RNA sequence: UUGCGAUAACGAACGAGACCUUAACCUACUAAAUAGUGGUGCUAGCAUUUGCUGGUUAUCCACUUCUUAGAGGGACUAUCGGUUUCAAGCCGAUGGAAGUUUGAGGCAAUAACAGGUCUGUGAUGCCCUUAGACGUUCUGGGCCGCACGCGCGCUACACUGACGGAGCCAGCGAGUCUAACCUUGGCCGAGAGGUCUUGGUAAUCUUGUGAAACUCCGUCGUGCUGGGGAUAGAGCAUUGUAAUUAUUGCUCUUCAACGAGGAAUUCCUAGUAAGCGCAAGUCAUCAGCUUGCGUUGAUUACGUCCCUGCCCUUUGUACACACC
């Protein structure tokens, strides 16, 4: 309870890179004003989920194909932080659209 | 004047080390040579019929030298090729696993490779020494 | 049609015709002598070991040999 | 439908919209079907402005 | 919950599509237009955009 | 520390990262001397930046090239681009700029791809045929 | 002018490549005068290369293949009939052995022999069709120099490939015999025989 | 590992195992004109017989021919590993056989007429002249067979 | 046979029914300012030298 | 085919019709001042408008 | 219908273009033990006296070139010649990562078609059927049946090759506990495969997906041959409740046509054609298919209206349900 680090990693997964990098910017600013040592937001390769269909619902016509994509962007921010004052401001202004996971570590 | 097994050409080294193994006669050829094909993807057995196991063991020893961990399945993928499927198109098929497993076990008992706690076989210190002496001879001919 | 064994008269015809062949290869022995390609390869190797033809390329699938001197 | 579609078109256009289109397709007291449009104002049909400024 | 991200985000999309057709079929006589899902820690909130909130 | 640059060369998907530093004439390619590259008939492609400017320009540098990606020809082109760009980068940062410009002119009068990466990228395949332009054969009957 | 020594020993045969860029490491591009003016600036020599493999863009404009080297162009015409598509390494090996054989037989410079073979079988007159279909006529017209070079290379490599198909002789030596007979002018080679056929038809259909 | 030379005293076309084998063909490929003897079987029999593999089948010794015939006819006694054979686990005695020159058509007729005799479906298709391995007969085999 | 060389001055334009034949003005290398219009089969450009088997035939095909 | 449409051309005419004692014969500074004196919605369209404006200035020269 | 011009029109809108996505450049920024690199706090080998390596990020230090992805920059046909009605533009050269709309797509007007789909739908009018059912389920068969005609393909006719050994390199994907997916390694087996473990809900592990063509060295040697591998026999396995009408895989044997294909006809202008494989889709099993991906990489043109189709203008019309 007296300035003890936790070695947490926050992984941020979304499909909307505006909202997602806004959440990661907020996390980086929070650490940068609480003076927490942190590895910056590491950007994973964005995954593309491609689904190739025929456009026709029957089987008539020229064989026309549709590629749909879902794009998934992933970041993670490592931290060494006091948990009881991190979670006093983590649980508020909860982000919509972005899946967050906080995993503690002892490595 | 230091020579590793990288300063010399692959084919020259593998011929020289296969001839060294065939001249020392310690490598315990398994005895189902002369009958086997080296892959399901092959058509014919090796045309050397005496030798080719020394050449395979020389290539495997040089391969372990240039890598860190190679297992039997990695060796089978390495030595596989394109299989003729007759009227259907060609395809990659892995090589024979018993031949490569027995090559690895043979180089274990002549001390070239060892069992490598991260996986397959790494090279031994005596293996580095023997391969470096062969490479030095292959250059200084 | 093409000889796969070599008789003695074919052997002396090789040693008295492959010198003064300006360019020598496997197909050159196969068409100007009447031997097959296996004896042509063997005879090329033997004749450069003796040294009356000398190599230029010595690739597999294509050997270029010229006469010595 | 010429009352209904126009009463939707004018309502959209004086609701503060840049353009409006209504297409009605089907059969109405005739067996042989036809389609008919009711467009007022300005519409874009091509490009990323369709995904930006058009509700469908 | 030991599911991949590729499958979790797809399943979130399928959940959104299933709620969208469920509210499209249910709330059609009080003008449902849209639905927005916000997944939070130990709550998920479902906002129904309708023209008549009183009959929703 | 020691004077050193790092550059790269890029053919279609091959990338050769070259570490050039102050040394004694070493030119290694991912473990091995420049004189054994495979393909043998394309070895003069990676001899070209050595021979356009003379080997005397390489007597006080050690070049170590790690090439990955691509294929056999593409790695050779990325290697020669990496070596030429590394020698120009070393002469830009440590030797005279006039010497660097004479090296650049010697490379570019022979081949622009020694210093400039080829921008030719594979065009995507389209439905309706096996290739990017080619279509499936159509019947009428 | 001296053999430089390095921590990697560059061999002496390739250290003499500093003073002169030869084809593969043997044949000079000097004294490779093109005997047929009107094929200068389309048979491109005089900018030497080390090997007949370059990833050069020559198809993006109309006359860039006139600045492509002639050995690379003859090499490029060997990588066809379908099963040899790609396989420029095989084509470059065939060109290397072809120039070896063209040096062994007929001891002059093989690059000069292949450019004499280009200029001896580029056809100077060719016919075209006139009329809108089968009920037609045939008119003799002149031939562009770039077209002459193109069609010379095609006629040499096609008659090399046909002569090497289904017999013991290899492509690198049927190409060598084709180039030597063309460089003399013989009417034993496919390319000279088709050039004579083309120009005889042109005279008959002026 | 080094190559020395060999002199070719020769004999012409040779009857072996009631089949005219052609000398001027290397021994593995010359013995493949015997039915039941393919390329793998030829190579393994010529390796079990200590026959030089480069020995052209007409310059081969008569006693070497006899050893080749013995290993071909009795292959399980020369450590040929019995997954390598024509008729493993046979049909009537459970014995691994390798069937040779004139007997391959004989065993083929024995298999087919056994299969006709039990009125099995595949024997019926062989009697009808059709394909027997489930091939589609609508478009293929439509000028002969 | 003594062929004559000729230098292309102006590319006058594509002729022929399929457009493969082009029509050019050429001037003779010996005896300059002696000029003829010729039909050329291949890709031709200004300053190209081309070899005439005949020196007396004017091209007529145009448009 | 590098023919420029009327959205580029009309914008360039309407830029030279009122900002002549400004923009000069250089694409780089013309490209920079199109960002101030106009609201072009994309960088590619700005670059086409600036280049055609520069092409027109070199003609009024 | 992009503009310039001409001009009884002038000034606009939809479509084109702009746009969005992807590819190409950034030693400029922001960074990263899920990407690497260099040192060495650390050590450890082999040849040696520094070359090739193997390993510990509060049981190391630092950096970002390479990789990733955010924010931007960049190209506008720049510049300069030539040509043009000194226009719109076009060609050449130089520079440049890029000068083919920079490459490739996505989106895409006015209107139609008696185009396809009622068998994708709990989309649907009407009709038919509804307990001896045309509902539903279960068992078995069939959809694959073979004198034959046609279409898309795969494999070939070989030496620019086959075989053997050796070398040896990608990129796009995908993956299991919200239950059995991708599987390394070890062992057994000729092989297919079995088995014991392991790692991975994934830039972490499969996976450097060590792919194939290719390269080198050998064997063959112009013979339907060691080209080709159809057809067929016997056996061993795997998937599945179930393999017979061979699911597929392996091993041995059998070893057909086919020696480059009339008449005709298809696709294609540069990282394109072609060759080469790989992944995904469907999938318990089954790829000769498709969708994408990368590897190797040409020839020929930068045109025309001759053929074919489409568009416009003029023209003729007794057609407007519009030549059916
Ligand atoms: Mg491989
Ligand atoms: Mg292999
Ligand atoms: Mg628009
Ligand atoms: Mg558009
Ligand atoms: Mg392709
Ligand atoms: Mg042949
Ligand atoms: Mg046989
Ligand atoms: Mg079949
Ligand atoms: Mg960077
Ligand atoms: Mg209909
Ligand atoms: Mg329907
Ligand atoms: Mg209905
Ligand atoms: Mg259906
Ligand atoms: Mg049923
Ligand atoms: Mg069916
Ligand atoms: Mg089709
Ligand atoms: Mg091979
Ligand atoms: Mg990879
Ligand atoms: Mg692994
Ligand atoms: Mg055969
Ligand atoms: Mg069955
Ligand atoms: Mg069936
Ligand atoms: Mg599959
Ligand atoms: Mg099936
Ligand atoms: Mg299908
Ligand atoms: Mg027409
Ligand atoms: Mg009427």
């Amino acid at each position: 309870q007296q300035q003890q680090i936790i070695k947490i990693r926050i992984t941020l997964t979304s499909t909307k890179v505006k909202q997602l990098e806004n959440v990661s910017s907020n996390i980086v600013k929070n650490a940068e004003q609480h003076n927490l040592v942190k590895k910056g937001p590491v950007r994973l390769p964005t995954k593309v989920l491609k689904i190739s269909t025929r456009k026709t619902p029957n089987g008539e016509g020229s064989k026309t194909w549709e590629t749909y994509e879902m794009r998934i962007h992933k970041r993670y921010i490592d931290l060494e932080a006091p948990v009881q004052i991190v979670k006093r401001i983590t649980q508020i202004t909860i982000e919509p659209g972005v899946d967050v996971e906080v995993v503690v570590a002892s490595n | 004047p230091g020579v590793s097994v990288r300063d010399v050409a692959a084919q020259d080294f593998i011929n020289a080390y296969a001839s060294f193994l065939q001249r020392q006669g310690k490598l315990e050829v398994p005895g189902y040579v002369d009958i086997v094909k080296t892959s399901s993807g092959n058509e014919m057995p090796p045309q050397d019929a005496e030798g080719w196991f020394y050449k395979r063991a020389a290539s495997v020893a040089r391969h372990i030298y240039m890598r860190k961990q190679v297992g039997v399945g990695k060796l089978n993928k390495l030595y596989g090729g394109a299989k003729s499927r007759g009227v259907r198109p060609y395809k990659h098929i892995d090589a024979s696993g018993s031949i490569n497993r027995k090559v690895l076990q043979a180089l274990e008992k002549i001390g070239i490779v060892e069992i490598s706690p991260k996986g397959g076989r790494r090279i031994s210190e005596n293996g580095q020494r023997d391969l470096d002496r062969i490479a030095a001879q292959t250059l200084e001919e | 049609q093409h000889a796969v064994i070599l008789d003695q008269e074919k052997y002396d015809r090789i040693l008295k015709e492959v010198p003064t062949y300006r360019y020598v290869s496997v197909s050159v022995l196969v068409d100007r002598l009447k031997i097959g390609g296996s004896l042509a390869r063997i005879a090329l190797r033997h004749l450069e070991k003796e040294g009356i033809i000398k190599p230029i390329s010595k690739h597999s699938k294509q050997a270029i040999y010229t006469r010595a001197t | 439908i010429r009352r209904a579609a126009y009463g939707v078109v004018r309502y959209v256009m004086e609701s503060g919209a840049k353009g409006c289109e209504v297409v009605v397709s089907g059969k109405l007291r005739a067996a042989r079907a036809k389609a008919m449009k009711f467009a007022d104002g300005f519409l874009i049909h091509s490009g990323q402005p369709v995904n930006d400024f058009i509700d469908t | 919950a030991l599911i991949s991200k590729k499958r979790k985000l797809v399943a979130d999309g399928v959940f959104y599509a299933e709620l969208n057709e469920f509210f499209t079929r249910e709330l059609a006589e009080e003008g449902y237009s849209g639905v927005e899902v916000r997944v939070t820690p130990t709550k998920t909130e479902v906002i129904i955009r309708a023209t008549r909130t009183q009959d929703v | 520390a020691v004077p050193s640059v790092q550059t790269f060369g890029k053919k279609k998907s091959a990338t050769a990262v070259a570490h050039v530093k102050a040394g004694k004439g070493l030119i290694k390619v991912n473990g091995s001397p420049i004189t054994l590259v495979e393909p043998e008939i394309l070895r003069f492609k990676v001899y070209e930046p050595l021979l356009l400017v003379g080997l005397d320009k390489f007597s006080n540098i050690d070049i170590r090239v790690r090439v990955t990606g691509g294929g056999h020809v593409s790695q050779v082109y990325a290697i020669r681009q990496a070596i030429a760009k590394g020698l120009v980068a070393y002469h830009q940062k440590y030797v005279d700029e006039q010497s660097k410009n004479e090296l650049k002119k010697a490379f570019t009068s022979y081949d622009r791809t020694l210093l400039i990466a080829d921008s030719r990228r594979p065009e995507p395949k389209k439905f309706g045929g096996k290739g990017a332009r080619s279509r499936f054969q159509k019947s009428y009957r | 002018f001296t053999p430089v020594v390095l921590a990697t020993p560059i061999p002496e045969e390739v250290q003499q490549a500093q003073t002169e860029i030869k084809l593969f490491n043997k044949w000079s591009f000097e004294e490779v005068e093109v005997k047929d003016a009107s094929l200068v600036d389309y048979v491109q020599v005089r900018q030497p290369i080390f090997v007949a493999h370059t990833a050069g863009r020559y198809a993006n404009k109309r006359f860039r293949k006139a600045q492509c080297p002639i050995i690379e162009r003859l090499t490029n015409s060997l990588m066809m009939n379908g099963r040899n598509n790609g396989k420029k390494l095989k084509a470059v090996r065939i060109i290397k052995h072809t120039l070896d054989i063209i040096n062994v037989l007929t001891d002059q410079n093989p690059i000069q022999v292949v450019v004499d073979a280009i200029t001896n079988t580029g056809p100077r007159e060719d016919t075209t069709r006139v009329g809108g279909g089968g009920a037609a006529r045939r008119q003799a017209v002149d031939v562009s120099p770039l077209r002459r070079v193109n069609q010379a290379i095609a006629l040499l490599t096609i008659g090399a490939r046909e002569a090497a198909f289904r017999n013991i002789k290899t492509i690198a030596e049927t190409l060598a015999e084709e180039l030597i007979n063309a460089a003399k002018g013989s009417s034993t080679s496919y390319a000279i025989k088709k050039k004579d056929e083309l120009e005889r038809v042109a005279k008959s259909n002026r | 590992s080094l190559v020395v030379q060999e002199q070719g005293s020769f004999q012409h076309i040779l009857r072996l195992l009631n089949t005219n084998v052609d000398g001027n063909i290397k021994i593995v490929y010359a013995l493949t004109t015997i039915k039941g003897v393919g390329r793998r079987y030829s190579n393994l029999v010529c390796k079990k017989a200590d026959v030089d593999l480069h020995k052209r089948a007409g310059e081969l010794t008569q006693e070497e021919l006899e050893r080749i015939v013995q290993i071909m006819q009795n292959p399980t006694h020369y450590k040929i590993p019995a997954w390598f054979l024509n008729r493993q686990n046979d049909i009537t005695d459970g014995k691994d056989y390798h069937t040779l020159a004139n007997n391959v058509e004989s065993k083929l007729r024995d298999d087919l007429e056994r299969l006709k005799k039990i009125r099995a479906h595949r024997g019926i298709r062989h009697f009808w002249g059709l394909r027997v391995r489930g091939q589609h007969t609508k478009t293929t085999g439509r000028r002969r067979a | 046979t003594p062929v004559t060389l000729a230098k292309v001055i102006k590319v006058l334009g594509r002729t022929g029914s399929r457009g493969g034949v082009t029509q050019v003005r050429v001037e003779f290398l010996e005896d300059t300012s002696r000029t003829i219009v010729r039909n050329v089969k291949g890709p031709v450009r200004e300053n190209d030298i081309l070899v005439l088997m005949e020196s007396e035939r004017e091209a007529r095909r145009l448009r | 085919g590098r023919v420029r449409t009327k959205t580029v051309k009309r914008a360039s005419k309407a830029l030279i019709e009122r900002y002549y004692p400004k923009l000069t014969l250089d694409f780089q500074t013309n490209k920079r001042l199109c960002d101030e004196i106009a609201t072009i919605q994309s960088k590619r369209l700005r670059n086409k408008i600036a280049g055609y404006t520069t092409h027109l200035m070199k003609r009024i020269q």
